[PDB]
DNA sequence: TATATGTATGTGTGTATATATACACATATATATATATA
DNA sequence: TATATATATATGTGTATATATACACACATACATATACA
């Protein structure tokens, strides 16, 4: 009996490095979702003060969770 | 590499029918159906056993889905 | 991590309200905040409310705006001691504890705890699951189980209205999708589309075993049948619907939805709290569900029990007539109330305090083989096939097991392995509750309740018998008819007060001569003078949802609307004689209105035995034409 | 580094291959060396393949034959347009300059004594009232010319049976009055148009060149969201 | 289907009962996903999309030049006008 | 040992054809798994 | 034969997603098949 990667996974470019510790992980619920961080995580110069990717990331919550309180 | 994905080779929808291949065979039809919506009709269809004493049913028909749209073999060989 | 901050969360609008003019809406966070915010309104016909499900419903404009502030609404949680039993009892194995937290309603949020949330931002995790996850819970159990007056849950019910609706001008088919769009378009369905379709399509399906016995549509196409249980229909891009008229018609009357309670969804109405049908519909049909805590369970009665009950409470000269009000004031049973046996070809044992439903066999010895003829109540066709197929010790004695079965009746052929018949019986002992070979083929099953309904204002109720539920039932549809024939008491009087002036102005016209006279204001001050009542012509022509205090507030304070938008067709000879002739008849279906609101017990007790036979017929009529009404 | 809608790129080369670019990827004088590296051209090749009207393919050579194909439907469609626009304005003309009289002459006329409306068709059509299609005047929805002045005179006297009493004062006299007069000064207005050169309904085309232009404007200054 | 529908008010549909619809009043004799992927690329506009001068005035997410407009919501999430 | 030269794949666009899947929630039933008895 | 597990199925109303085929043609990537030789 004993004898891929992520799916839907946008990583930030400084994802366990030198400053590992000051990255997000903005979880969201589906793909639309997604696709709406990603149409706001790009604006470029016309939002100094917001966050991009250079310490932001993105994964998708497949629907709902599974819950682990019943199943162990 | 073939080994390592046979598995994956060894799920299609056939109803079997009960004369599929025997002494009787030749005497069996296939209603190839387009999808699983025509298989529901077909299958209601050949069922009618009272009220339709002079039709068909399964012990000499059988039915299978062509998945939508066939693969044209002419500008593939 | 939960305790050293690890995990956190964003917090989005759910409804935006834009005002005309102002670049600042008016943003809410919670349903029930819009709803008492909405309320207190006068007039909303100059705002515009905008639901968000989803991140995506928001547009270009206004994600802008959501990330020049995008740290600003980031908010962290914290946890304390309080709060392991509160994942213990919201999400845990066992089930007690969440129906006696789950009975009680949410608890609002102090002044303290909401200006120490939104002025620090961080979040205590109990009091997360006291408000948000309860919230949930509680709207689960409003979704996924049935009212106990009309029988039906809140999707239901609003395909319900939006096929009346729909189907109103001609009873034409749709596609499945079609009456989808139109039923979340104009009932404001705030959630996805296909779980709308799989409820407009189980909604209309009508076989041996099916859910609904009595469904509110007609279905056109490939509807699934008994072999897979309903789950072999077509696709909705397929298959179509339209209205079964004459039930709907009889069952839910006309003139009582004006007088329902209704559900406001984001300014404006949707559909009723709750049907009251003339017959008790919500223990008439079958049904399985699980929810939040609690779980969804019944077996259909009887038709000929429920009209005997019905009729010996309603009708006055029935001989159980006072012993029902005895047994209604001290909760016994007289009249029995079974469960249904219609389009059920087995019989039904009652062993102890439950009932029990048995299949048929039909046993030879000549060919050795078992030729099963019928299944228990909703089991469907393949799933015990397989079931028969899985157990080894059921397989040792079979060689081959065939289906013959048509599409509404069951016919299944086993074979046993040669000289087999005699081992079966030391092996599968025969109680006297069933038999060894109904022990062998698993044909017997127990009918076991679950009587878990909502409540009109919400919240569960648990019921013990089916007795409670009609008795619970029947005082809503007695009221429901007062309001009714009063309401019509004080329509059918205004309606003789207008009508008995039109006739003198088409008597007094010529000797009034209206072309006189300059604008409305001359006119209507001229006809003022000369006795004419000011009416208000469209509360009275189409009283639509107007309570009997505001048709008698509001009537009298109109205008001379009623006699100047008269055509000069109907100032003639043959119109006179036809306004004569109704308005004699209004006043006859008058004195008939006010002698119906006398009568014992209670008044329009008539009127619902006419409905009771209505109500019958148009069921026999469904049941002779395969539900197909030709 | 993209934005949302503006392109930013930024490559990596490793320490002395940009002469090799140089030398390597060749320059034409259609295309850089740079751009032959990174991908910078396509042509911009047509295949210009339509359906045309009354079913089948065309296919055209150049975008000069799309043009000059397409603009006489343009033309013999204002033509068409102006021609249902006079012929309704005549009739309509016709339907008021009898209601109006009606509105003077009904309080002598004292149509509330007779019977049912067959008495009062005949007597009105002893006075030289004109039997008209009300249904078809007032809303000419999908008739052409010659069903529009073929079975419109052949109605009844719906337009002046079916009026409200509001209707029977003054200011609503006036107002027809006025109206027959805004309606008579468009028949002229149609009928001057009708003839002008080179052929009719010419400024017509104008002005909606204008108005489409402004609105394509307002729409692109808005992100096409028409604030 | 569009200049039949907005008629009375311009208020917003979604995108599948917009296209409810326009297979009803219109006689569509087709599936829904495609009539849906229609309605969806008719309405978008970004820097370089099919239409320059699009019919309707699309709100919520409707793509992006960077997937070619393959990035948009489900219909169930955005809306027309 | 470089060169061409004729082979073979391979995404991509709009409008069509036919399908697939994860999760929550309650409770009654089930079929095999397991101690320790020995 | 017993007391005891731990995983397993089905119902309605909800939350999220996946995938095969046709049709034309300009364009991109992979050899490979020779033909002078070397």
């Amino acid at each position: 009996l004993q004898s891929v990667d992520v799916d839907k996974y946008t990583r930030a470019r400084n994802a366990g490095g030198k400053r590992a510790q000051d990255c997000m992980l903005l979880a969201a619920e589906g793909d639309s979702a997604l696709s709406l961080l990603r149409t706001g995580l790009t604006l470029g110069k016309s939002n100094p003060s917001g966050p991009s990717f250079d310490f932001c990331g993105m994964i998708s919550l497949g629907g709902v969770i599974m819950n682990a309180c019943k199943k162990v | 590499l073939q080994s390592i994905s046979k598995k994956d080779n060894h799920v299609d929808k056939y109803t079997r029918a009960r004369n599929a291949g025997g002494k009787r065979a030749q005497d069996c039809m296939l209603l190839a159906a387009e999808g699983d919506s025509a298989l529901s009709l077909l299958r209601t269809g050949l069922t009618l056993g009272k009220s339709n004493p002079s039709g068909p049913s399964f012990d000499f028909c059988g039915m299978i889905s062509l998945g939508g749209v066939i693969m044209n073999a002419c500008k593939k060989v | 991590l939960i305790i050293h901050g690890f995990v956190k969360r964003l917090l989005t609008p759910l409804i935006r309200v834009y005002e005309k003019g102002k670049t600042m809406p008016v943003e809410f966070y919670y349903e029930q905040e819009f709803d008492a915010w909405a309320k207190k309104q006068t007039s909303l016909a100059n705002h515009t409310v905008k639901y968000y499900k989803g991140l995506a419903a928001h547009d270009t404009h206004e994600v802008k705006s959501m990330f020049k502030h995008f740290d600003n609404m980031v908010y962290t949680f914290t946890l304390d001691d309080s709060a392991k039993e509160l994942f213990h009892i919201y999400f845990g194995g066992e089930s007690e504890l969440r129906k006696r937290e789950l009975c009680t309603g949410v608890v609002p949020l102090t002044e303290t705890q909401t200006q120490s949330i939104h002025s620090v931002r961080r979040i205590p995790c109990s009091l997360h699951l006291q408000v948000d996850t309860k919230a949930y819970k509680l709207d689960a159990i409003e979704r996924q189980i049935p009212n106990f007056l009309d029988g039906m849950t809140r999707a239901r019910r609003k395909i319900l209205a939006g096929g009346v609706k729909c189907f109103a001008s001609n009873n034409r088919e749709r596609k499945v999708f079609q009456f989808g769009g139109y039923v979340a378009d104009h009932m404001f369905y705030h959630h996805g589309d296909m779980s709308l379709n799989t409820s407009i399509i189980k909604a209309a399906q009508y076989y041996p075993g099916s859910s609904h016995l009595y469904p509110v549509f007609i279905g056109i196409g490939s509807f699934g049948s008994r072999h897979l249980g309903g789950k072999d229909a077509g696709s909705p891009r397929y298959i179509s619907v339209q209205l079964a008229s004459e039930f709907i018609k009889t069952m839910f009357p006309a003139e009582d939805s004006w007088l329902l309670p209704y559900v406001f969804e984001d300014g404006q109405r949707a559909e009723p709290e709750y049907y009251v049908p003339v017959l008790p519909l919500a223990i008439m049909e079958y049904g399985a569900n699980p929810s939040e805590g609690w779980k969804y369970t019944t077996w259909a009665r009887q038709l000929e029990d429920i009209l005997a009950l019905v009729r010996a409470y309603v009708d006055k000269d029935n001989p159980k007539h006072e012993l029902l009000h005895y047994a209604i004031k001290h909760k016994i049973t007289i009249l029995p109330l079974r469960p249904s046996n219609y389009n059920f070809k087995g019989h039904l044992k009652r062993f102890g305090q439950y009932y029990y439903s048995y299949g048929t066999y039909v046993i030879s010895e000549q060919r050795n083989i078992i030729t099963i003829t019928e299944l228990p109540l909703r089991v469907p066709t393949v799933a015990y096939i397989e079931s028969i197929k899985k157990s080894s010790n059921r397989m040792t004695f079979i060689e081959e097991i065939i289906d013959y079965s048509s599409s509404e009746t069951i016919e299944i052929l086993v074979k046993l392995k040669p000289n087999s018949l005699n081992r079966i019986v030391e092996e599968f002992k025969e109680t006297e509750e069933q038999d060894s070979i109904e022990n062998f083929l698993r044909l017997r099953n127990c009918l076991h309740s679950h009587l878990n309904f909502v409540k009109p204002k919400g919240g569960i109720i648990e019921f013990n018998t089916y007795y409670e539920i009609l008795y619970a039932w029947l005082p809503y549809r007695r009221e429901l008819y007062q309001k009714r024939l009063m309401r019509e008491h004080a329509v059918l009087k205004l309606r003789i007060i207008m009508e008995t002036a039109i006739v003198r102005y088409i008597n007094e016209s010529a000797e009034l001569n209206l072309s006189h006279y300059e604008d409305e204001k001359e006119a209507s001050r001229i006809l003022s003078e000369h006795g004419f009542p000011p009416l208000n012509h469209t509360l009275i022509i189409s009283p639509e949802f107007a309570s009997i205090e505001e048709l008698n507030q509001k009537a009298l304070q109109g205008c001379y609307t009623y006699i100047l938008s008269l055509q000069a067709r109907e100032l003639l000879i043959a119109a006179k004689t036809r306004r004569v002739e109704k308005i004699k008849k209004m006043q006859a279906r008058l004195d008939k209105v006010e002698q119906l609101l006398q009568e014992s017990p209670f008044p329009g007790a008539s009127v619902w035995l006419e409905e009771i036979d209505a109500v019958e017929k148009a069921i026999i009529k469904g049941r002779n034409t395969q539900w197909k009404f030709h």
